[PDB]
């Protein structure tokens, strides 16, 4: 199976540096060009860099806005392609995908799940979690307030409760994100059973569970 | 950088209906080797973009025959013979005839379904929040259509517009409905000095707005 394991994202202050890694497996690495592709709500999808084979001494091609700042490289031994990023600005914020081969032809469709990069001056803040109890069926809620940066992972009952769940996308307000989630179960299960909102924020090393009580 | 222009920006289609997406490039995508390097890709929110078509009309494995690419030079078209609910997401065109490789702006495909009323629910601040000095009242609006909807807040009669954070989920792939969260944020000093709070949803699914309220 073709796998492109990306890592090395996270929060970095403007003007700072960061190196992204892409460890590839499931195919012969040295015979494929490797690419970095990024995505942001402002600029959409953008090709960042391309690196070619060994015989051409690993020729590199970059997008204009990253020339002189970004450097793509590959280590055929470790089966890895890397993206060294210097002098980062806010516009570099987004999701970075590692892709295999020429995208315009066959065999070149594979992209990795990507890793997120956040370039900001705002500091890391822990989320405030508030279990939401109600005032036919019963609707429960959970409030993840005031955290930075993205992302957080909200699950219900350690991932057991998966149906009837609406996790709402994060909203940025004053350099702080706010996320909420709703759960709808049959009234015969709650408060008969126990329903707990599980929120994890790895940036602030946060793993907090909040039980819902009437 | 070759500019890829997509039209329209948003596409709303009923199940079974045919639909098409246009893509025009600033320069010809016909390369010297006789090949025309244009891709069609689809992205479902939160997930990695998946390629559907390469070389104008060649389909990747797994991609249904309902998707058909065509065109030449600078003009290209993606055609969906009969739209299914799982076809939703953002479609992008992409050129590989010139570096830097460039993407189109994208075309969001919305599944057109029957009108559905929002299942509204209001929530007073928690015990942890009030004792911490803050106060947020949360109003949930689950499983509704169309997406166009607005929530008005009311505190002891009058309304407050500041301190409101709204968030829409992406269109569900199964029931084609939308969900929306509205959080009114203020202080405990502002909260304890009032009793009744109300989130008022104004949808076209009803003449009178759907109302949930509490008194504390
Ligand atoms: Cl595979
Ligand atoms: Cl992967
Ligand atoms: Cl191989
Ligand atoms: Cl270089
Ligand atoms: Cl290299």
């Amino acid at each position: 199976e073709v796998k492109l394991l990306e890592s090395g994202g996270g929060l970095v202050q403007p003007g700072g540096s960061m190196k992204l890694s892409c460890v590839a497996s499931g195919f012969t690495f040295s015979i494929f060009w490797m690419n970095w592709v990024r995505q942001s709500p402002e600029k959409g999808l953008e090709w960042v860099a391309e690196v070619r084979l060994k015989s051409n001494n690993y020729a590199t091609h970059y997008a204009e806005s990253v020339k002189g700042r970004f450097t793509i490289s590959r280590d055929d031994s470790k089966s890895g392609v890397y993206l060294q990023m210097n002098n980062l600005r806010a516009e570099d914020t987004g999701i970075y995908y590692c892709t295999r081969g020429y995208y315009g032809s066959n065999y070149g469709e594979y992209w990795g799940q990507g890793t997120t990069l956040t370039v900001s001056s705002a500091k890391t803040t822990a989320p405030s979690v508030y279990p939401l109890a109600p005032v036919s069926s019963v609707t429960l809620g959970c409030l993840v307030k005031g955290y930075f940066p993205e992302p957080v992972t909200l699950t219900w009952n350690s991932g057991s409760l998966s149906s009837g769940v609406h996790t709402f996308p994060a909203v940025l307000q004053s350099d702080l994100y706010t996320l909420s989630s709703s759960v709808t179960v049959t009234s015969s299960t709650w408060p008969s059973q126990s329903i707990t909102c599980n929120v994890a924020h790895p940036a602030s090393s946060t793993k907090v569970d909040k039980k819902i009580e009437p | 950088d070759v500019v890829m222009t997509q039209s329209p920006s948003s596409l709303s289609v009923t199940i079974g209906q045919p639909a098409s997406i246009s893509c025009k490039s600033s320069q010809s995508l016909l390369d010297s080797d006789g090949g025309t390097y244009l891709n069609w890709l689809l992205q479902r929110p939160g997930q990695s973009p998946k390629r559907l078509i390469y070389l104008v009309s060649k389909l990747d494995s797994g991609v249904p025959d309902r998707f058909t690419g065509s065109g030449s030079g600078t003009d290209f078209t993606l055609k969906i013979s009969r739209v299914e609910a799982e076809d939703l997401g953002i479609y992008y065109c992409w050129q590989g005839a010139h570096f830097p490789y460039t993407f189109g702006g994208g075309t969001k495909l919305e599944i057109k379904r029957a009108d559905a009323a929002p299942t509204v629910s209001i929530f007073p601040p928690s015990s942890e929040q009030l004792t911490s000095g803050g106060a947020s009242v949360v109003c949930f609006l689950n499983n509704f259509y169309p997406k166009d909807i607005n929530v008005k807040w009311k505190i002891d009669g009058s309304e407050r517009q500041n301190g409101v954070l709204n968030s829409w989920t992406d269109q569900d792939s199964k029931d084609s409905t939308y969900s929306m969260s509205s959080t009114l944020t203020l202080t405990k000093d502002e909260y304890e000095r009032h009793n009744s709070y109300t989130c008022e949803a104004t949808h076209k699914t009803s003449t009178s707005p759907i109302v949930k309220s509490f008194n504390r």
